[PDB]
């Protein structure tokens, strides 16, 4: 994807943000232990098995 | 046997290529002293 | 000489460029990076707090301690597709997030 | 014919009795290992212990 | 020091010398021999311990 916009003298930065599907699941097994998992389906920082 | 492994890549010593030992890959250097 | 003037010993040692080491092992030996302790249930399954107390010789100008707790600082680098680089950092005994 | 599932491994080392462990690496040997397609439709060959 | 835990011929105590040797070279239990050269480096204990 490419953008062309009006030119302004001061340097600027584009703020395109991809609408990922970000969701976290919280499970608390027992007595003060908390463990969560994260999933950002289009742009994720995942892990192997 | 040179078809089931990378033996042509290793330098030879006559007819027997000089491969490393199997438990040679990997390293671990770590101390606070 | 025969004309000596008494005697009073005083001994000392001068160790330079050395970090004093106190390994977290039961026998203080170095027989593995994942030590004898820090792996059993007593110290790897419950909560504990340190109360380390240092007594040291006095110095006129201000000084500062350099206690560095030896930890497991590891990184894992994954390169899936031609310019994608993803790295995982994990510092075990002192957590540093993901 | 879909490839039969491979069993997951969990070894023991020290007091640690449930460390997740991948299958150990072995050099390919025709006597012990053979190449079998994961999916019969498309050729993705891999080594199995016969 | 009245009971005499001073180690070697310096100001340091025995229980600290044992720990330092064990932490660095693993010597203490089976004697107090000098470690090999490759084990004794710049960031070591006996390389700099000067009584």
């Amino acid at each position: 994807m490419t953008f062309e916009m009006d030119p302004i003298n001061e340097p600027t930065l584009l703020y395109v943000l991809f609408e990922v599907f970000d969701v976290a699941r919280v499970h608390q097994p027992h007595r003060g232990v908390i463990e969560v998992v994260y999933l950002r389906t289009p742009f994720s920082a995942g892990n192997a098995t | 046997m040179d078809e089931y492994n990378y033996a042509a890549l290793a330098p030879r010593q006559g007819s027997r290529p000089m491969l490393s030992q199997w438990s040679g890959i990997g390293t671990h250097e770590m101390h606070g002293g | 000489d025969p004309r000596h003037a008494l005697r009073d010993p005083e001994r000392k040692f001068l160790c330079d460029r050395t970090l004093w080491r106190i390994p977290f092992s039961s026998n203080f030996m170095s027989m593995g990076s994942l030590t004898d302790l820090g792996q059993n249930l007593l110290y790897a399954n419950a909560a504990h707090a340190l109360d380390m107390t240092f007594e040291m010789d006095p110095i006129n100008e201000p000084t500062l301690l350099y206690v560095l707790f030896e930890v497991f600082d590891v990184a894992r680098v994954h390169q899936p597709h031609r310019g994608v680089i993803e790295v995982v950092y994990l510092r075990t005994p002192f957590s540093a997030g993901n | 014919e879909v490839m039969a599932p491979q069993p997951t491994l969990v070894a023991e080392q020290g007091a640690m009795k449930a460390v997740p462990v991948i299958k150990p690496a072995q050099p390919f040997t025709p006597a012990v290992h053979e190449t079998q397609r994961i999916v019969t439709n498309l050729p993705i060959t891999t080594a199995v212990t016969r | 020091d009245g009971e005499g835990y001073n180690v070697a011929q310096s100001n340091m105590t025995k229980d600290w010398f044992l720990v330092q040797m064990l932490a660095n070279y693993n010597i203490g239990y089976q004697g107090y021999h000098l470690p090999p050269d490759y084990k004794d480096r710049t960031f070591s204990f006996l390389h700099n311990f000067i009584p």
